[PDB]
């Protein structure tokens, strides 16, 4: 799991704009 | 296991304000790799977890660059630059190094406002329930802040424990007060066998108790 | 998007033992691992475990061996928690996630021994007689109903402003909750104000006028 941790930012930054 | 320690239990700030809070953990949390898989949530109420921080201090996806996540060895921190109504909930530490995984137990971020004394309302049991064998005599405590109150039940002037049923709001959206419902539940040939009833509270806006009282015999 | 899919909300008798679920979209289901989480009195998190989906390799928390089980099945990309011997400490909301960063909405499980139970609906009006202000304060008690959620409205929604309904707590294995509502003292009793409840899973719907208690 923590492998998939470190790629977390992968991802586009579009996710969780609303926090 | 790792314990997380999260303090402060609660936090209020004002909007616009920055804000810190603090995660201490029982050991070092570094993962056979050297990493340090700490984690920081905000949950907002009837919510499920967002993701804000992974690895102490990489922002995930869009979160706002308002939030941003430190620390090393045993503390770590999350620090908002300027708090936003968006950003009220509860926040969380996790540390994914070393199994079992662990969470903080949270520390709630709300809104601080000066002080206001409960509004407090007092109701005999309803005629409808006492012609089924039980009796609940309801008190509202509203509109208060902050949110430490304690609430007392006498009847015929004796402190009466058994029974009593405490519930509190979440803060108020619009004023940032919080109100609870205490309610004392006995059984209807009880309740027809003494006469005086009292809900007593102590806030911090008073030197007295608020006291409010009612007889089963006045009317 | 990633999306993970959970199943609905489970009503289980102590002792029993219930299968909760969890579908996965928009990514490959057999490249990360599956983690489920316990959260109890909508707060304190627990770690439960991760499961390989490729090979059904489990990392369990040492502390819920025996209570949980987990699987999978691919060619439906879902992931199985069985929980076992449930008690009241079971009653919790328990979250699937991917990397703990995409989570589920989570599937509330509820133990209890009791049946589906209809509220019963009390009218709260001001104890009899007395003075009265400039504001007025009613009430609404909402007794022994299972399972959750009721539904309580004033005036059918109507009024809004003044009101406060309180978290329903336990009490006897049955819910209850209450409901005050403030209003200005020329707007009641000369204006008629009604407690809306209804509970669903009883098809219980109750409306309640508050009037004035009256001596005789």
């Amino acid at each position: 799991i923590q492998k998939e941790i470190d790629r977390l930012n992968e991802v586009a930054k579009n996710l969780n704009e609303s926090l | 296991d790792v314990l997380m320690t999260q303090t402060p239990l609660s936090l209020p700030v004002s909007l616009g304000d920055q804000a810190s809070i603090s995660c201490r953990s029982s050991q070092s949390i570094v993962h056979s790799s050297g990493n340090t898989y700490l984690q920081w949530y905000l949950q907002k109420p009837g919510q499920s977890p967002k993701l804000l921080i992974f690895k102490v201090s990489n922002r995930f996806s869009g979160v706002p660059d308002r939030f941003s996540g430190s620390g090393s060895g045993t503390d770590f921190t999350l620090k908002i630059s300027r708090v936003e109504a968006e950003d009220l909930g509860v926040y969380y530490c996790f540390q994914v190094s070393h199994v079992p995984y662990t969470f903080g137990g949270g520390t709630k971020l709300e809104i601080k406002r000066t002080d206001a004394a409960p509004t407090v309302s007092i109701f005999p049991p309803s005629s409808e329930q006492l012609t089924s064998g039980g009796a609940s005599v309801v008190c509202f405590l509203n509109n208060f802040y902050p949110k430490d109150i304690n609430v007392k039940w006498k009847i015929d002037g004796s402190e009466r424990q058994n029974g009593v049923l405490n519930s509190w709001t979440d803060q108020d959206s619009k004023d940032s007060t919080y109100s609870m419902s205490s309610t004392l539940t006995l059984t209807k040939d009880e309740y027809e066998r003494h006469n005086s009833y009292t809900c007593e509270a102590t806030h911090k806006t008073s030197t007295s108790p608020i006291v409010k009282s009612f007889n089963r015999n006045e009317c | 998007e990633v999306q993970l899919q959970q199943s609905g909300p489970e009503l289980v008798k102590p002792g029993a033992s219930v299968k909760i679920s969890c579908k996965a979209s928009g990514y490959t289901f057999t490249d990360y691992y599956m983690s489920w989480v316990k959260q109890s009195h909508g707060r304190s998190l627990e770690w439960i475990g991760d499961i390989n989906p490729n090979n059904g390799g489990i990392t369990y928390n040492q502390n819920f061996k025996g209570k949980a089980t987990l699987t999978v099945d691919k060619s439906s990309s879902t992931a199985y928690m069985e929980l076992r011997s449930l008690t009241s400490e079971d009653s919790a909301v328990y979250y699937c996630a991917r990397t703990f960063a995409y989570w589920g909405l989570g599937t509330l499980v509820t133990v209890s021994a009791a049946s589906t139970t209809a509220p019963s609906v009390y009218p709260l009006a001001p104890v009899c007689g007395g003075t009265t202000g400039s504001s007025v304060t009613l009430g609404c008690l909402v007794k022994g109903y299972f399972p959750e959620p009721v539904t309580l409205t004033w005036n059918s929604g109507s009024l809004s402003s003044g009101v406060h309904t309180f978290p329903a707590l336990l009490q006897s294995g049955l819910y209850t909750l209450s409901s005050s509502v403030t209003v200005t003292s020329n707007t009641w009793p000369s204006q008629t104000i009604t407690c809306n409840v209804a509970h669903p899973a009883s098809s219980t719907k109750v409306d309640k006028k508050i009037e004035p208690r009256v001596p005789a």
